[PDB]
């Protein structure tokens, strides 16, 4: 029982899933070929004798990264029908990923998801990995999420997305796709975790003193975040956090389901010896505006609800002490209508380290996921870029020619505007 | 799987395509006899994009070699790597255009082009999932310009949903090979405005200037120019042919660089380019690749970007590289030079990174830039055309071949409209 | 006792019989030359000392197709009296196989069947293998079933067919023969299983991931289906299905005796390792449209009776669980006048693997046989092809040029019209 | 066992038959002396379809060598594999038909048909289970056209239930060798319409076009044309001579390609046909066989299939090939070209697959197609006949030895009626 299915859409989703599954295989002792020389039943299904297949699915409209997986060192882990491949890429087009190219591959991936969901008896929910910038990771993710909403319904849907940075972005037509995918993620998602590549870069440069980090380090960090998310369900702890409890504690209003994830301590090997990494100090470092993996300022935001996921040699009393110290700090403020806003989860098992990784082995680790109003500013400048590009109707034909109209561009715009209005009116004092 | 059909029109187009096939067989490890002698499986995991599996564990290009003189065909076949092409793809006439766009587009090229359409049809039907076509041609002659333009029109009519690529060399005012270059260029650019998905404006001035000041090459022949164009052509599709941290096929560049359908004329560029004597005095790092890409001298069209505004910029990187510093370099480029980038498009630069570098280099970059500085390349052509058009100069050849003056008038009007739209998007 | 006689007529019948006899010799341990280095009495009769000769008969109007059998690996399994060759092929003519060529070979096959049936003491019935498009497999099969019905009578006559595909067809006069043979297959066959070559090819392409499957793979699948049908006679299990009770459960009305076969799990070797081949999942895979052995969508039809022939490591309780899950699926529909529509047989003998075959070794296997209304539209499109070619009297001069009449074609067409009306009026609700 | 009696009439018929026996003895491993020296045992169980058992493990063909000029049989005997034939099967007169259907049918054909019928009676009664006859002849001369028509008629009253197969070279407007071709062709068609079960319309124009554009053969002699015709003749009986996945004798092709008895004129073809230099660059799979054998240039008749509709087609495939690929290729041809196929006949393709390929190739296909493009091939002959018949041109020859104007009138009427019915079923 107590299973959850991972969905990886787009190049970003597939690479993050590769990192996540390498981390999971390291965690549970499963070799890359599937043999383990219990608790692994959450993410792996035992087939026959001595064979574990991950409860995953890899979807792309282009065959580059999927065939890289099919020829990589984890080629024996996944069966071929688990990795679904298109022919022509969505090419950074929400229209192409949603209407023209996504329509002939959605049925097969939904069939695979169905055959993967009836196999397990305690399906907690889905983990969709994607990116807002990509045409596939926006359009096909929106299509798959609405199909999952109409099919499964009350099953939890948790998604991990790579939100574009204010300044560090690699696509010109990016804001269009980012607005469009959120227009449906507002209603087809239960909890959308937000990650900026620029913030990962800043953390890598400062904390891990990596001068030239690439996407593999980013995916390793995101994999550590997801592992800390699912550790309370894949192991035992003093305080256990389930996905339903996570949603209940973190989401105050149905449209407000965009928390910001932070992870600590994320330090190099040479810097770990000089630091006596206590629970109180990593808890403090979680609230540091420099350690957020979303490029935003919590100081000008207001916290609404935060979930503290601890793993390692952690006892509840020092957690209570750290939370009490956090409450006494005036720089971190909470909304009035939430007198208690800390969901606490303690797990005994410590976070493992991937060989060749940049992170150092730590006795304790914290993954705080705070639902705050600091992402209103993120939505604000994404919307400003969208308006500023849409005033001249640039790149609009590249969407109109693929079964799409300007009217829904405007409706996505006004839906985003209603979203910032919602955040503003829930952030006010009473 | 996203395979590309290659076509060469005219003498320049044929030579550039032959050099491109040579360098891309070197990249994929295909010997001059056609068999595979590579070392990595990545050289064959995307071999179908450009090559057709022939019987005997060997490969033939998906190329159709088109001209109106058999001499260029013989020259291409006789040279190195010239045996790899399939003999029936060699389509040629006997008369030649004679620098007449009319003879290349209405009478003799029109008579020949049925065979070319048949060959490209069987090539497009033999392959699995075609994504588009690419054509290499000139604009000064009649064979290349006129007949390749006719071929583009026919292909767009038959395949309206596929992407068109044209690595087209445009005439320039100083190195002007022939007398009727602006006539041919204007007539070709007419249909290249609407029948081509994106066009790469190249010209011999910028190539010669690179070979002078960048490569420090004393007497560069056409071979070095063709090698530069071939390297850019390979770097455009290296994301299709090889994996990478961030993939970008030609359609993705098309949607990220063409805000409005008529603005798809780009200035290509390649980095790094260093002389032999300065190879050891230069550092192997990404910021200097960015500086070499974004400076005016590395452009392969005789347009100074400082006189215009960049609309959209592509940078197809190759090799084991870090993403953070690449994104930081692009951010610094867009910040220090905000005046040279269009203001109503945030994030004017699209970045793609491939892991497999070109042979002999551990790092390379391809610059594809859509800027309003292209408009002056059409200003010079238009003013040369207008100078010869007021006096009816050289028009009697085209008129006797079957054209009319109103065709020239409307082609000029079309180019003037394109120039005006570039100017009013420059602001 | 419990012997069965296999009749293979036409090229398709003879090749499918070659596959079937290879499979049976592998199953029972019989070597190709007839020596075993009990339960084989269903199909093989022990002769003299250490020699088993199968209860088969191979009849074709051309010598060559029998001739590779007479000189192949199994030349000593048979003896030339149940291998019968004519002089001239029927040449895709029902008329030639029924009247001009059939008349001088029908007596010899008839008395060979007599000498093969009087030998055994517990004859359950006959297995006739053929196609509908071929001249022999239509005309001579019609004649032979006439003779068998008038001679044996109450004895069962199971029929295996290769139905012409909607699109994958190799004979121009194929609809004529198919319409002509059914006019006697209706009243002379107790149960008529359908197999369509296009569906088997598509199954081999998806499930068995063979890019280029020949007739030998098709016959391997058909032989596996026939072996799964006859395993109850040839072995023992928790629930056994004899041919008589098979017909009683599967045939609701005398005209409605055309069930659809399917097999599961049909997987390659590499796909078997990562698959949890449980009873429930193969039971589900039996009912999904893509593994139907005939090109027809069961979704817009309604089932009448399904015969689930489990074999391998199967216990009845998970079978009941799988059937219960099937009954709750809205997509699968059953007629109202059949409150229970599952006849289930479980056999201990696992399906063997032919050396060099594309099928993987599996612990369990299901051959589900459903009598459904989804064959009605296949027959309707066959009628459309027939009356398209018949409005112009095309190719009719070949049939009437030997002794057939136009009334034969008219009565065959009205018989199919009546049969389609019969399915329409039996599938309607009450 | 399903024996075939071969008859060759006229010089062209004898040449094509000699080449056909060359290629057949190559297939079955029969030496120039007639004795078996093959390797595979599959070459002997079906040796009786074309050969007879002689004393001392010797094989003699079931061939009748018919002509009026003894020089033709002198050449056939003197050539290679020419001594394999039975000496008394050679039947000859002394005069020669003189390019006259009239003398080849009435005045010196008749005295020789008695002996020819005696020989074919002996051969047919010798064989075990006859299935039909093969006749090779041309329609231009008097021996071939006239006496072969007479022979076909005589065989028809003597063997009406056996299949009549003929391989007839028809005249062409470009390749015209004799002046009275229209007369002989029309008079011969007047009897091939109702006396033959299937007629393979060969012509020299299409064969030369093959040897030019397909084979790239510099100087095609008659040897190569006869080689192509022999390849087609071997293809139409491969299923009789060898096992296979799908087996199709002559009667099966006849019943699958003759919707109405008078439309038995088939347009033959072969695949693959490759140039010596180009065969090295060609992938060799079922789809490329399919695209070659359905190409209008590959066809062995001077009539474009695109100008008409395919009533039925046959694809007698040879070699170890997948049946899914073959049937699917036929399906794709039928679907994407629905306008070129008759709508009232679904599944216009008849497919047969053998496993023994021709020597030197691993797979081959013989295209046979019953199209409506035969109507124009017959209209050419009809209009030439009408032009030569209004003015009574050359009629004094045919009238000189028994013929009359009404016979010519009825022959023209029959050809016009057949053209009209092809037009009718084309719609
Ligand atoms: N970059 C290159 N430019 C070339 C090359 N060959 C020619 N050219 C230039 O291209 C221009 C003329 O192009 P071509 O000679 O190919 C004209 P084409 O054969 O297409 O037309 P016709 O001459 O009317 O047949 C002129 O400026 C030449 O100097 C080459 O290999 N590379
Ligand atoms: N495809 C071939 N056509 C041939 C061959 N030999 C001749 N022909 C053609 O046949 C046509 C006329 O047929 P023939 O010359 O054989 C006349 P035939 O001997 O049948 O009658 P007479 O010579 O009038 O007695 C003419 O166009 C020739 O070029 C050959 O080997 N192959
Ligand atoms: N953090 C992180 N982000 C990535 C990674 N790979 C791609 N991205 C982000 O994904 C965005 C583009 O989407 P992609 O995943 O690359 O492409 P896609 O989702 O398949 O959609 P298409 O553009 O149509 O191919 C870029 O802006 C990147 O920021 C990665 O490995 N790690
Ligand atoms: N599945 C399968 N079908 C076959 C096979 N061989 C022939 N067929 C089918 O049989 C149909 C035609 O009948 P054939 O078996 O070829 O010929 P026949 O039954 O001997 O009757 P004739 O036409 O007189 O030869 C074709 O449409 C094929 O689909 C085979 O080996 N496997
Ligand atoms: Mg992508
Ligand atoms: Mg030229
Ligand atoms: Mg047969
Ligand atoms: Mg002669």
């Amino acid at each position: 029982m107590r299973e959850c299915i991972s969905i990886h859409v787009g190049q970003a989703g597939v690479q993050i899933g590769n990192a996540c599954w390498e981390l999971y295989c390291l965690e549970h002792g499963i070799q890359p070929d599937g043999q383990m020389p219990d608790s692994f039943n959450t993410f792996f299904s035992e087939t026959g004798a001595g064979k574990h297949v991950p409860r995953a699915v890899f979807v792309d409209l282009e065959p580059t990264v999927i065939d890289e997986v099919r020829t990589g060192t984890y080629r024996q882990l996944f069966h071929p029908e688990q990795l679904i491949t298109g022919k022509e890429d969505a090419a950074n087009n929400y229209a192409r990923g949603h209407y023209t190219i996504g329509k002939e591959i959605i049925d097969l991936v939904l069939d695979r998801i169905r055959k993967l969901a009836d196999q397990c008896t305690g399906l907690q929910g889905f983990l969709v990995f994607h990116s807002f910038g990509g045409g596939t990771g926006s359009g096909f993710t929106s299509l798959l999420m609405e199909r999952l909403s109409v099919d499964y319904g009350k099953k939890s849907k948790l998604e991990f997305s790579i939100y574009p940075a204010p300044q560090v972005s690699t696509a010109v037509v990016e804001p269009y796709n980012s607005i469009l995918t959120t227009h449906t993620t507002l209603e087809h998602s239960d909890c959308a975790f937000m990650v900026d590549n620029e913030a990962i870069y800043d953390i890598c440069r400062r904390n891990l003193d990596i001068e030239r980090p690439t996407y593999t380090n980013l995916n390793r960090l995101i994999s550590q975040i997801v592992s800390s998310i699912t550790a309370s369900l894949r192991f035992d702890g003093a305080l256990n956090v389930d996905l339903t409890e996570f949603q209940t504690n973190l989401v105050p209003y149905p449209r407000i389901h965009f928390p910001l994830a932070t992870y600590a301590p994320v330090i190099s090997a040479e810097k770990a010896y000089h630091e006596q990494l206590s629970v109180a100090e990593i808890t403090n470092a979680c609230f540091e505006p420099a350690n957020q993996m979303v490029k935003c300022d919590p100081r000008h935001g207001k916290y609404m609800a935060c979930c503290l996921l601890y793993r390692g040699d952690v006892v509840p009393k020092d957690v209570n002490a750290a939370i009490a110290t956090i409450k006494t700090k005036r720089s971190i403020q909470f909304v009035d209508w939430c007198p208690t806003g800390f969901k606490v989860g303690i797990n005994y098992q410590p976070p493992t380290v991937v060989p060749g990784g940049d992170l150092a082995k730590v006795q304790r680790a914290v993954c705080m996921l705070s639902n705050t109003t600091a992402i209103a500013e993120a939505w604000a400048r994404l919307d400003h870029k969208f308006d500023l590009m849409y005033a001249k109707r640039a790149f609009v034909h590249w969407y109109v020619g693929e079964g799409m109209e300007e009217g829904e561009f405007s409706e996505a715009r006004e839906d985003m505007a209603a979203l910032e209005k919602d955040y503003e009116e829930v952030g006010v004092d009473s | 799987m996203r395979e590309i059909v290659h076509i060469q029109a005219g003498q320049c187009g044929n030579q550039i395509g032959a050099k491109f096939w040579e360098v891309i067989s070197d990249e994929h490890g295909i010997d001059p006899t056609g068999s595979y002698h590579g070392d990595s499986d990545l050289q064959l995991e995307r071999i179908n994009v450009y090559y057709n599996e022939a019987a005997g564990n060997k490969y033939v290009p998906r190329a159709i070699l088109v001209d109106l003189e058999p001499g260029t065909m013989d020259s291409v076949r006789s040279g190195p790597f010239g045996q790899i092409f399939r003999p029936d793809n060699f389509v040629f006439g006997q008369s030649g255009a004679g620098n007449n766009w009319a003879k290349g587009h209405y009478t003799e090229g029109a008579e020949l082009v049925d065979s070319v359409l048949d060959v490209v049809r069987k090539e497009s039907e033999s392959c699995d999932c075609l994504q588009g076509f690419q054509l290499t041609h000139s604009l000064g002659g009649g064979t290349g310009s006129g007949m390749g333009t006719l071929l583009i029109s026919k292909i767009r009519e038959e395949y309206p949903d596929r992407i068109m690529n044209t690595f087209s060399v445009v005439p320039s005012p100083k190195v002007s090979d022939t007398v009727v270059e602006p006539y041919n260029a204007t007539l070709s650019v007419h249909q290249l405005v609407e029948n081509t998905d994106e066009t790469y404006c190249i010209d011999n001035e910028a190539l010669y200037d690179i070979c002078f000041r960048t490569l420090k090459l004393t007497t560069p022949t056409y071979g070095d120019l063709n090698h530069l164009v071939s390297a850019t052509m390979s770097g455009v599709t290296t994301c299709l042919r090889f994996p990478g941290q961030l993939n970008a096929d030609l359609r993705k560049l098309a949607v990220n660089m063409v805000p409005f359908p008529r603005l798809h004329f780009f200035m290509p560029g390649f980095a790094p380019l260093t002389s032999r004597g300065s190879q050891q005095y230069r550092a192997l790092t990404v910021p200097e690749l960015t500086q070499q890409m974004f400076d005016a001298k590395n452009m392969m069209a005789a347009c100074d970007p400082r006189h215009g505004r960049y609309l959209t910029v592509a940078a197809v990187f190759r090799g084991r590289m870090s993403m953070k510093e690449v994104d930081e370099q692009m951010l610094n480029v867009q910040n220090k030079n905000s005046s040279y980038f269009v203001e109503w498009i945030p994030n004017n630069v699209k970045t793609a990174v491939c892991d497999i570098p070109p042979r002999g280099l551990k790092m390379s970059a391809t610059f594809i830039g859509n800027s309003t500085a292209i408009q002056e390349l059409f200003k010079r052509i238009s003013e040369q055309f207008t100078a010869m058009f007021r006096r009816k100069a050289f028009l009697h050849w085209y008129t006797g071949e079957g054209m009319d003056e109103m065709e020239f008038t409307e082609a000029e009007s079309n180019m003037n409209d394109l120039v005006s739209e570039y100017q009013q998007y420059q602001d």
